[PDB]
């Protein structure tokens, strides 16, 4: 058994982390007080779920998580919420005032003063791990903390834990659920300095989660709670292999090995299905073929783009529920005959498949309907470059007038970092086109 | 349409299906970066207080 | 715990400040004796942003009342909620400022500024984490204008990294007390361009026109104009005083509303403005709020372009319908929104409507149309200054002509900076 | 009130559509860089499809289908027809073609020679045409040397040595059909087509003078010496062409040719529908196409190419451009039939 430490940075990371650990507990039969009746080894054990939970002598199963935010109002919800008992206070770190959506402020001004503390707390978790695999870092692109402090943390992690994998769950900025105007700046600044430090990053576009919540769940105006429960379903699908007995994606290094041929191109596309409204009278349970075909519909993608006009480098199907290999290969064969799935000429046209028999768990009273089988497809497509183009274009419009630049310079950043970061994104866009276009 | 590496356990199974074969900055350097930015913030503040003292 | 220290200076500053505390004290359930008698936890959620808590569950506004003559602050102390203010936070002189910027900024005001800062320091020393400061004042008089901007300058020196916010009443010959108002305003705008982070421009002419033409007030009074200011101030601070999926502290507002440091002057708008029991649908709120006749800057937004817009809707209404209406206003008047700041129109919703209203909408715009307000001032200023009219009131206080020339050049530069981005394209 | 941007100032077609849109008093044109638009009249090259359909509250529509180039590229079309099971290499309406890359750079060089030798040995007509600057030759040695002297990809296809010649004049011609595909992927055929006729007598014993073989409107009005003799501007419309078919062949344009044209259009467009459809997409596409056909002396219709940015016949701009606004734009942005629907299974 090898441990995984989750790091939640900023409001989005923290609130998503809260929704994931709530789900993890329901999935492993852990009560809010930390007790786990099914766990027969008290105060220890090297089971699969122990990759994410430690154990006290009193039988409490404590998440291997660190929550960090430069302002206390969001983490104070964890300190007094339903699961206030799961984490001990040392795991919840909060500053006094946030980065005001200013990358430079979270990276330079405020990050400089709290970085060593966060490292100390993380070192306390590492010392409890007999074989630490790596870190899972949750954060937004647009926030001043999620962008600025994360990139600083990722730099230090590569120093203190050189031989450790680092995975990201990054929230891509969407205007429909954001009141910030400078997020294109923060997104490009954080991607530039974090790129060489991240081994695999799963971008979730809030625009996609918002549309799925309006379209499938019939929520006229979804909230962050609605968005976070759906997001945690996908995170759970992606991390289930580390927490349950299995043979696919068993350690963090496998995500890079199966999904990232080239280090810079480490942004796989995530697709999840089915999302069914719980308020629905009663849905007709979808089949393996139907949910598998849905993985190739843009409407179920975590980032809206057209994979038909990119090229695939790898493709992973992660099923949960009543699924047998027979139905998967049969549905796959049919999809190849109907879909535009073009792989690069230097990669095998194949799919890695994982099945976990335990069906998706849903939070009681939540928006998601209980389904008998679900699937999350992780594919590395050049089509996800569309997201970099969109973002880079918004960056160009504001930077051509130097709009808002003074806020970053005022915090100690040099204007040259904008152009250096932008030129790195221009090169990243070029790499995606060198692989996908003819 | 081939299957390989079929693994089975009590909580699920995993396999591979092939359809067609193919054809850092050191700790010191980070300190300099941070402290350099802190210095430029000190310079700008100094010019404000200098401006205000005048 | 993101506390704000409020300062109100001069006659206009204290009259508008008093009504503002009267309005929000009602919204938060605070009575005139500091006792909370509300019915919702949302009222006490962010109560510490503007109110200090004393013994006996009393809530005392974190407000400093400043003036160079006692007259106005005596009216406040004897007004509706006069008892609510901390007795130690009344800082006043006797000489007065004679509607003279130089007296408030240099002579009479310097003699009193240190004790105001002593009270400011006392309030800041007790804040868990100070957001910043907000000042209410006029620009056409002497105390709020001249001493007001002096206080800002000294607050900058002692708290250089805190946000400095002002509600600034711009003079107008139509609602004028003295002919020297353009002098006092031009000198203040110079201080504001350099030392404030966000200034909400409140034009007394717009306040007058709205009372006369829209509200149908035959003979408006200063009290009538201040009702609009109270309402507007309550609106622009809604997302600081109540919980919501917005958070928003002063610095995060500035970061997203100010693309360039000099251009931090905002035009506020409010709706409804009815002369009354009728229910106002969301489209009615959005059409009215964005209409010129609903704006306090006496500037026609169609004469310029919005750099950024922030709007708040208060009341129980269709949050989906709100997005549909805001998105409809931009996508149907795209010529008046700059296209090189993606998604520069942002909207927030709050469930608590203002007193006596099912719902309302307040909005602030960083529009290049504001340049017309500064052009008007600059015109009146130069008309008098070219003949050196009334200057002896100022040179008699130690000021030199060169200081007027500098303030004029800087304000005229500001106009050119607005005109530069009004023509900018992608 | 709808808004649109123009990003191809050289499109005669959508210039008229732009001039019509503004005429309805219900459409507002923005700067080409303003992203808050409902309709994009996009650029021919490198159209940024990746930025469409991400504006909150804006339903956005574009006049190009992402991926239609697979059809409107000489080499792409040859590969599509040979590798698509819906079309197969046995497709009976597309001349035998081969993709040939210049030697200074897969490639079908040898495969082309195998078929050529078969024709030379069997006494059969063995003339081919190369294009990407066009060359017609009956000797294989010449066609290949022409592609190597260039630097871009070329295709070599069989030259129709038995074209249908109009009389009097004994002259060649081609048929242009305009086809509009809307966001629902309905395939509409403009009821009006044009024949671009050769003003010179067809001479099968000399491919050196390419004025009686190339019926392009540009090659006829510049190098031909009988321009505008038989028909104004070397353009004959269906009404006249149909009456000619009745007088000479005792047949009709519909039976003799138009059925085949409709079949070819459906076959090509249905083939790529899974790849380019915007049905389940965050933005919507439509596009006007120009299909170029050849008719042989057996009244068999051959597909020559498909133009993705076609112009129109001057006499037909008004009606067609109004038809684009009616079915393509107003269908998505309603305000306050000249087409033939080629029904199919979506
Ligand atoms: N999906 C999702 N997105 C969120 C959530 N909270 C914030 N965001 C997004 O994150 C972006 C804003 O960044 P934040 O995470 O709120 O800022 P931060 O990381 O706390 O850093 P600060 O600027 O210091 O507050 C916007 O695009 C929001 O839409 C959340 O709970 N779920
Ligand atoms: N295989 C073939 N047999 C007979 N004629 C042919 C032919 N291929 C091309 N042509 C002649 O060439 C002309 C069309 O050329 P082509 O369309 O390939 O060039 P082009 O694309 O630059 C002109 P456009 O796109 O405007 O139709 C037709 O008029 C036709 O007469
Ligand atoms: N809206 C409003 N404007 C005022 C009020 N009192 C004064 N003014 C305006 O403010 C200017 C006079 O400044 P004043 O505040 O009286 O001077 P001070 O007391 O020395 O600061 C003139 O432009 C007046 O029209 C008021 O109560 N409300
Ligand atoms: O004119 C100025 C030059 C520098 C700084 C400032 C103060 N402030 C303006 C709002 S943005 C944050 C900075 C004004
Ligand atoms: O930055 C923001 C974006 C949307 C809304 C708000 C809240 N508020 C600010 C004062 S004016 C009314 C609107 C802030
Ligand atoms: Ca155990
Ligand atoms: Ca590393
Ligand atoms: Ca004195
Ligand atoms: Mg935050
Ligand atoms: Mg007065
Ligand atoms: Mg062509």
């Amino acid at each position: 058994m090898r441990e995984c430490i989750s790091i939640h940075v900023g409001q989005a990371g923290v609130q998503i982390g809260n929704a994931c650990w709530e789900l993890y507990c329901l999935e492993h039969g852990i009560q809010p007080d930390g007790q786990m009746p099914s766990d027969k080894t008290i105060g220890g054990g090297d089971d699969s779920f122990n990759t994410f939970f430690s154990e006290t002598g009193a039988g409490k199963h404590v998440p291997r998580a660190v929550f960090v935010d430069l302002e206390p109002t969001v983490i104070d919800e964890v300190r007094t919420g339903t699961y206030r008992q799961l984490f001990h206070p040392e795991q919840l770190i909060t500053g006094k005032e946030d980065a005001a959506n200013n990358y430079a402020r979270g990276h330079y001004t405020i990050g400089k003063e709290i970085i060593d503390l966060v490292l100390d707390r993380i070192r306390k978790l590492a010392d409890q791990c007999t074989g630490l695999q790596g870190f899972l870092v949750f954060h937004s692109f647009g926030g001043g903390t999620g962008s600025g402090f994360t990139s600083l943390l990722m730099e230090r992690l590569s120093v203190d834990y050189g031989k450790k994998s680092k995975l990201e769950f990054s929230i891509y900025p969407a205007p429909q659920v954001s009141t910030a105007v400078v997020e294109p700046y923060n997104s490009i600044l954080t991607t530039h300095t974090t790129l060489e430090h991240s081994d695999c990053a799963f971008m979730v576009d809030n625009e996609a989660i918002y549309d799925i919540c309006r379209r499938n769940l019939d929520i006229e105006r979804p909230t962050y709670t609605n968005l976070n429960r759906l997001i945690s379903q996908i995170v759970s699908s992606i991390t289930a292999s580390l927490r349950f007995d299995g043979a696919l994606n068993v350690d963090l290094t496998e995500f890079q090995t199966n999904l990232v041929p080239y280090p810079r191109i480490h942004f796989p596309l995530a697709t999840y299905a089915p999302v069914i409204s719980a308020e629905k009278a009663y849905h007709e349970q979808l089949s393996v073929a139907e949910i598998t075909n849905a993985c190739f519909e843009p409407a179920n993608q975590m980032v809206k783009c057209d994979p038909r006009h990119g090229k695939y480098m790898a493709c992973c199907l992660l099923y949960r529920g009543d699924v047998v290999p027979k139905d998967v290969n049969a549905a796959i064969a049919t999809i190849k005959t109907k879909r535009s799935i073009q792989f690069v000429d230097w990669c095998p046209t194949g799919f890695k498949v994982g099945i976990n028999y335990q069906p998706p768990t849903v939070v009681p009273g939540g928006d998601l309907a209980k389904v008998q089988r679900a699937v999350c497809m992780l594919s590395n497509t050049t089509a996800i470059a569309e997201a970099w183009a969109r973002l880079d274009h918004k960056f160009d419009l504001m930077y051509a007038k130097r709009a808002f630049v003074h806020w970053y310079v005022g915090e100690g950043m040099e204007e040259g970092e904008f152009s250096e970061a932008r030129e790195d994104m221009a090169a990243l866009e070029k790499d995606y086109e060198e692989v996908g276009v003819d | 349409m081939e299957v390989i590496e079929l693994n089975k356990c009590t909580s699920g199974q995993s396999f591979e299906v092939i359809l067609k074969p193919p054809s850092d900055p050191s700790l010191e350097e980070i300190q300099k970066k941070l402290e350099a930015a802190e210095e430029r913030r000190k310079y700008q503040e100094a010019e404000l207080l200098k401006h205000l003292a005048e | 715990m993101r506390e704000i220290v409020h300062i109100q200076a001069g006659q206009c500053g204290n009259q508008i400040g008093a009504k503002f505390w009267e309005v929000i004290s009602d919204e938060h359930g605070i009575d005139p004796t500091g006792s909370y008698h509300g019915d919702s936890d949302l009222q006490l959620e962010r109560i510490n942003v503007y109110y200090n808590e004393a013994t006996g569950n009393k809530y005392v506004p974190r407000a400093i009342l400043v003036d160079l003559e006692p007259g106005t602050m005596d009216s406040v102390r004897s007004g509706p909620f006069g008892q609510i203010f901390r007795p130690d936070n009344f800082v006043f002189g006797q000489s007065g400022a004679g509607n003279n910027w130089a007296k408030g900024h240099y002579t009479e005001g310097a003699e009193l500024v240190d004790s105001v800062l002593d009270v400011v320091r006392k309030e800041s020393e007790s804040c868990d984490c100070l957001q910043g400061f907000q000042l209410t004042h006029s620009l056409g008089g002497g105390t709020g204008s001249g001493m007001g901007t002096l206080l800002i300058s000294k607050i900058r020196e002692e708290y250089p990294d805190r946000i400095m916010n002002t509600f600034s009443v711009m003079p107008s010959p139509k609602v004028s007390d003295t002919v020297v108002e353009p002098y006092n305003a031009t000198l203040s705008v110079h201080q504001l361009v350099e030392n404030t982070d966000e200034t909400y421009c409140i034009d007394n002419e717009a306040l007058y026109d709205i009372c006369f033409r829209t509200l149908k007030l035959t003979t408006p009074t200063y009290g009538d104009l201040n009702h609009l200011v109270s309402a507007t101030m309550s609106g622009v601070t809604t997302c600081l005083r109540f919980p919501g999926q917005l958070n928003a502290d002063l610095r995060k507002l500035a970061v997203n509303m100010v693309p360039f440091p000099r251009l931090h002057f905002f035009m506020p708008g409010f709706a409804p403005l009815t002369s009354q029991y009728r229910a106002l649908t969301v489209p009615e709120l959005t059409q009215q709020m964005f209409d010129s006749k609903n704006m306090m800057a006496a500037c026609d937004p169609r004469h310029g372009r919005y750099l950024t817009v922030a709007a708040i809707f208060r009341g129980r209404m269709s949050m989906k319908e709100v997005d549909e209406q805001m998105l409809n206003v931009q996508n149907k008047n795209s010529s008046y929104f700059v296209e090189w700041i993606p998604n520069n129109v942002k909207t927030a919703v709050c469930d608590i409507p203002p007193r006596g209203l099912k719902m309302s909408a307040t909005f602030i715009g960083n529009s290049t149309a504001i340049q017309e307000l500064f052009k008007r001032i600059s015109e009146q200023f130069t008309a008098m200054f070219r003949r050196k009219a009334f200057l002896h009131w100022y040179t008699g206080e130690g000021m030199d002509e060169m200081e007027f020339t500098e303030a004029e050049s800087n304000m005229n530069d500001l106009v050119s900076e607005y005109q530069q981005y009004q023509d900018a394209t992608a | 009130m709808y808004t649109f941007v123009v990003r191809d100032e050289n499109s005669s077609v959508y210039a008229e559509v732009s001039r019509l849109l503004l005429a309805t008093g219900q459409w507002k044109r923005l700067r080409k860089d303003n992203p808050r638009f409902n309709l994009m009249l996009g650029e021919r090259n490198r159209l940024p499809f990746g930025r469409l359909g991400h504006e909150p509250g804006l339903v956005q529509l574009v006049n190009y289908y992402r991926g239609a180039d697979k059809l409107c590229r000489k080499a792409s079309l040859v590969k599509l027809i040979k590798t698509s099971p819906e079309l197969s290499e046995s497709c009976t309406w597309f001349p035998e073609s081969y993709v040939i890359y210049p030697t200074n750079l897969t490639d079908e060089r040898e495969v082309f020679l195998a078929a050529y030798n078969r024709r030379r040995e069997g006494r059969e007509g063995n003339v081919w045409i190369a294009k990407s600057g066009i060359l017609i030759s009956s000797e294989a040695s010449e066609l290949l040397d022409f592609i190597d002297e260039q630097g871009q990809v070329h295709v070599i296809q069989k030259y129709l040595e038995k074209p249908l010649l109009l009389e009097p004049g004994h002259r060649k011609f081609d048929i242009r059909s305009w086809v509009l595909v809307d966001h629902l992927y309905n395939i509409y055929l403009y009821r009006e087509g044009v024949l671009r006729t050769s003003s010179e007598p067809y001479n099968s014993a000399n491919f050196q003078d390419k004025t009686c073989h190339l019926t392009n409107h540009c090659i006829q009005k510049e190098y031909s010496k009988n321009y505008g003799r038989y028909e104004e501007g070397n353009e004959m419309f269906f009404e006249e062409f149909n009456q000619y078919l009745m007088d000479a062949l005792n047949t009709t344009l519909e039976n003799s040719i138009l059925l085949q044209i409709k079949h070819i259009i459906r076959s090509c467009l249905m083939c790529i529908e899974p790849a380019i459809s915007t049905k389940h997409l965050h933005y919507q596409s439509f596009q006007l196409f120009g299909f170029d056909f050849m008719v042989d002396e057996e009244l068999k219709v051959w597909l020559i190419e498909v133009n993705g940015a076609p112009a129109c016949a001057q006499k037909l701009y008004a009606e067609l451009c109004q038809g684009i606004v009616d079915v393509a734009i107003s269908s998505v942005f309603p305000l306050a039939s000249i087409f033939i629907k080629l029904h199919h299974h979506h």
